[PDB]
């Protein structure tokens, strides 16, 4: 993951990749483990963490299965 | 809006200034301009201080002029400033790669310097804004914090001391340059680079000229701190940044496009005027037997040309930053070296590489769109030519490199799991010219588990030189989005 | 009579008739954004305790009536606490027992403090005791005697919570060390209500076995029994997936595992019994009353219910507006007919 800059290395089971070098063993589907890495800001490089920094980037998403369009970058769009 | 200004009507509500003027925290540490960034929007973010547009830039820009860091403290660490692709990231042993490169850049880090309190601070502010912190992997198997007191926040101190900021640049950079680079997924290129000073900033228009035709883009650009370069320009619906380093009145760096910073380019630009000086030569290699085009891009560089035993040509033209020239070895293969203007230009000879290697080999892709906030975030790929060098070689730290070659590019699974997901199926596509564009970003309910259009895929690149044997591949993860994202990864 | 709490984004807990299959009640709590996280039944199964407000405070709540009965804010302005995943209500539904990891709030930095388990009265919820207890303890619990208190840090932390000390540390983080690799734990689901026993997947290796082959690496199972006082670590097969939590059966035979696929162990043989493929990513897993149903939660917004001989699943039980239940505790209570 070193040359994977800007990806975690914290895999439980991950975010980019799995602790077994996949894609596999990430949520199926991703919006299902969402949540889970958001609300303990288990990856606050990668996903916001609604613990403590992003308190309120889910509102409105609820239901993240249909309304994922809602949740936004935290970085607005630049280098 | 000056700097002194935001600190004593913004900053000063919570940032106490001592009897001896230096200010809490502020004067505890020196980091790059990026860095000043992050550190301004987390106190807009997270501790409601309401800064203006231009407020906002003033600070971080007066931060960046008096408490940066030398271009010297950047080395090995400007992969992370330019958002260059092709990088690797690591701290200087394992304790400290898994402690502190697990969820940002290590990279972050090294871009740093404070005193040995500060860096205290630091780490106390990193459990105290993600206490979760320590239950993550690489944190919950060991006395996280224990360590963090008794060898983290020494070895911070010991290895990144505050020391000393930099002199401001103080000099005018205006005028013409010249200029020369490369695009991986384009090709070569050369191009003027002109400023004109205005107020504290300068009036920017850089033109790209590829064989295929030329591009101008304008702007606004400035110098921050000892020697910093960064400017917005623009053409059309087309915007780009630059992100470069000045030194001796020269400009090095990494140019990309605003709306994805994997497309760019590397490039080095010079004053117009200068004492001859060669910049770059594309293309870099020659095949044998074969009479070819190159361009040596560069100042005052005029047509006294002489050339070595192995080649023979002349001069086409020119002037205007660059010379063109008309060779052809004939002699084995190797390393040929010539003379320009009293420079040295350095080529290759070759007939066929020994083999080609995808640059990179390992990478990602990232879903987007698809009515999403996000977009797709794609992959660059290259494949590079070489020669196993003098000793036998095929692979070592020996060898030369001949440089990017036009190839044929195709994706497929990784492994058997892939294939029995159909990942190459959905994951998205490689065109001819190297670039991968993802698949749309949501779960996709024509997978299984309705899963999203991530894939572990294999990147084949085959290029067509003769003699044949020539294929190589490169590792990619198309996966998901990223939700949080800031200067410096 | 079996029901289900379940949490809900942003601020609700929904209980769930498992019988009708179908939402008994929802119940909707203020400044309890984003989620609420760690939920407990008092016996009887009328009167509830939540974590909410990102984990800083907690509040009573009369499960029919659906009304806020108190609260109790643990952070203040110098100083935000966190209870993040430890929150337990004594079996005799008298002391709550709240983790805290709090972080001092200086002008311009800020200042970790000792983590610490608070005692608050339940009938009344104020704070009667606090101790410093040790870091990384994800769930705490009591011990059916009510005369422990057990926190899963890197190790199982036995806590007299009327002296307010650490008596006691079972061994994890160096089990077996001449044989296996240390074990690698994640666990932040509490669910062993039904059972009195808290289990939690590990991961580890033979260390005499080269990294390289797969087979090398093997599943454990953890379980601390509540009621016995008893904890018993042991390799259960060669791990090929992960799950992300599991629970035991009243009877204690029995344990399911799930996260994309639900698997079940036979707790006398220590091996697997069967293993079946599930729609979506899961987190929690809970089992009835009568040791029938699995039930399994998380991730979504959806309650699954399986049967616990075959894994064939019996049916689902939708959250108003498939509202995410993230990682936030899923927890089984009873009411007397
Ligand atoms: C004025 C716009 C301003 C600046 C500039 C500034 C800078 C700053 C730095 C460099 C730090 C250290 C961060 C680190 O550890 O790397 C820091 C920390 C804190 N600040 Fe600040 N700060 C400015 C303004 C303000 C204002 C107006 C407040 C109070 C509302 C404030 C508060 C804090 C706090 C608290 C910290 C420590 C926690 C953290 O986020 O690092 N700052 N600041
Ligand atoms: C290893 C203990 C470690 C170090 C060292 C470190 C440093 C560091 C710096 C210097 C910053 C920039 C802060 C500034 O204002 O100048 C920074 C920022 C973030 N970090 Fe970090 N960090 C280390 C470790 C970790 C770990 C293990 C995580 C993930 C749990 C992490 C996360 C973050 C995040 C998020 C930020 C950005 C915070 C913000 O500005 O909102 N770091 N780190
Ligand atoms: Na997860």
């Amino acid at each position: 993951m070193n040359a994977l800059v800007g990806c975690t290395t914290s895999f439980d089971p991950g975010w980019e990749v799995d602790a077994f070098g996949a894609v596999s063993n990430l949520c199926q589907p991703m919006e299902a483990d969402l949540y889970g890495c958001a609300d303990p800001c288990w990856w606050p490089a990668q996903v916001a963490d609604t613990l403590n920094t992003y308190p309120n980037w889910s509102a409105g998403a609820d239901d993240v299965m249909q309304d994922w369009r809602k949740l936004q970058s935290v970085f607005p769009e630049t280098k | 809006v000056t700097g002194e200004e935001v600190l004593q009507n913004a900053c000063a509500a919570c940032h106490v200034q001592h009897e001896d003027g230096r200010w809490e925290r502020i004067d505890a540490a020196r980091k790059t301009p990026e860095g000043w960034d992050m550190t301004v929007t987390r106190m807009m973010r997270n501790h409601g201080v309401a800064l203006e547009p231009e407020e906002r830039a003033a600070i971080v820009r007066h931060l960046s002029d008096t408490r940066g860091l030398s271009l010297a403290e950047t080395e090995e660490r400007r992969y992370i400033l330019e958002r260059e692709p092709v990088a690797w990231d690591e701290g200087p042993d394992t304790s400290m790669t898994q402690t502190c490169g697990r969820c940002h850049s290590y990279a972050r880090v090294a871009l740093q310097r404070r005193t040995p309190e500060d860096w205290k601070h630091l780490v106390n502010f990193h459990l105290g804004q993600f206490p979760t912190l320590e239950y993550q992997a690489l944190a919950r198997d060991r006395d996280w914090w224990g360590i963090a007191q008794a060898e983290i926040i020494p070895f911070l101190a010991r290895t990144y001391p505050l020391g000393e900021a930099p002199d401001a640049y103080a000099d005018d950079a205006s005028g013409a340059y010249v200029l020369a680079g490369r695009q991986p997924g384009r090709g070569d290129y050369t191009g003027r680079l002109v400023l004109k000073k205005a107020g504290e900033d300068y009036e920017v228009t850089m033109t790209l000229d590829f064989a295929d035709g030329s591009r101008s883009f304008s702007g606004t650009g400035r110098i921050l701190g000892a020697g910093e370069w960064r400017a917005t320009l623009s053409d059309g619906t087309v915007t780009i940044r630059q992100i470069f380093a000045l030194q001796d009145g020269r400009f090095s760096g990494r140019w990309h496009d605003a709306d994805s910073d994997v497309i760019g380019g590397r490039l080095a630009a010079v004053k117009a005027d200068a004492a001859p000086q060669v910049l770059a030569v594309a293309p870099a290699r020659l095949k044998i037997g074969e009479e070819t085009q190159l361009r040596v891009a560069g100042t005052g560089l005029g047509s006294d040309l002489t050339l070595p035993e192995g080649v023979a040509g002349s001069v086409e033209s020119a002037g205007n930053g660059v010379t063109v020239l008309k060779l052809t070895a004939t002699g084995t293969p190797g390393p040929v070296s010539l003379e320009l203007g009293g420079q040295k230009v350095d080529l290759v000879a070759y007939d066929r590489p020994d083999r080609i290697s995808i640059v990179p080999d390992l990478t990602i892709a990232r879903i987007g769109g698809n009515g999403g906030p996000i977009p797709k975030v794609p992959a660059q790929f290259e494949a590079m030519g070489w020669l196993n060098g003098p000793d036998g070689q095929p692979g070592t730290g020996d060898d030369i490199a001949l440089g990017a070659f036009p190839a044929s590019w195709a994706t497929d699974n990784f492994d058997e799991e892939a294939e029995k997901m159909q990942d190459a199926k959905y994951a998205g596509s490689i065109d001819d010219t190297g670039l991968f564009t993802p698949a749309e970003a949501g779960p996709n309910p024509e997978r299984p588990m309705q899963t999203n259009n991530a894939g572990n895929l294999k990147v084949i690149a085959t290029v067509d030189a003769e003699g044949e044997p020539l294929s190589a591949e490169a590792h990619l993860y198309a996966t998901v989005q990223r939700f949080v994202d800031a200067p410096i990864r | 009579r079996d029901y289900i709490l379940a949490p809900a984004r942003p601020d609700k807990l929904v209980v769930i008739d498992t019988e009708k299959m179908a939402v008994d009640k929802v119940i909707t709590i203020a400044d309890a954004g984003p989620t609420p996280m760690v939920p407990m039944v008092a016996p009887g199964g009328r009167i509830a305790y939540a974590t909410v407000n990102k984990s800083e405070s907690l509040v009573k709540i009369d499960l029919v009536t659906g009304e806020t009965l108190g609260r109790i804010d643990l952070s203040t302005p110098e100083e935000r606490v966190k209870s993040l995943f430890g929150a337990a209500l004594s079996p005799d539904g008298k002391t709550l027992a709240i983790y805290e990891s709090p972080v001092r709030l200086e002008l311009t930095h800020f200042e970790v403090q000792p983590t610490r388990v608070a005692l608050y009265d339940a009938e009344t919820l104020s704070r009667r005791k606090a101790f410093e207890a040790p870091r990384q303890i994800t769930m705490l619990a009591w011990a059916r005697d009510g005369s422990k208190l057990y926190g899963l840090g890197r190790d199982l932390h036995v806590m007299d919570p009327e002296a307010g000390t650490l008596v006691e540390d079972k061994p994890i983080q160096s089990w077996e060390a001449e044989t296996y690799a240390q074990p690698d734990v994640l666990a932040v689901w509490n669910q062993h209500e039904s059972s009195g026993v808290m289990a939690t997947p590990f991961y580890t290796a033979r260390k005499d076995i080269d990294p390289a082959d797969p087979t090398a690496y093997r599943t454990g199972l953890l379980t601390m029994d509540l009621e016995t006082g008893e904890m018993a670590m042991r390799e259960v097969r060669i791990m090929d997936v992960f799950y992300f939590s599991t629970a035991v059966n009243p009877a204690k035979t029995r344990a399911f595992g799930a996260y994309n696929v639900l698997e079940s162990f036979d707790l006398e043989k220590n091996a697997s019994i069967k293993r079946v493929p599930l729609p979506h990513s899961y987190y929690s897993v809970n089992v009835s009353t009568d040791g029938s149903t699995v039930w399994l939660g998380g991730a979504l917004g959806d309650l699954a219910a399986y049967d616990a001989e075959t894994l064939e699943k019996k049916g689902q039980v939708d959250l108003p507006g498939n509202a995410s239940m993230s990682l936030a505790s899923v927890r089984l209570f009873t009411r007397d007919e």
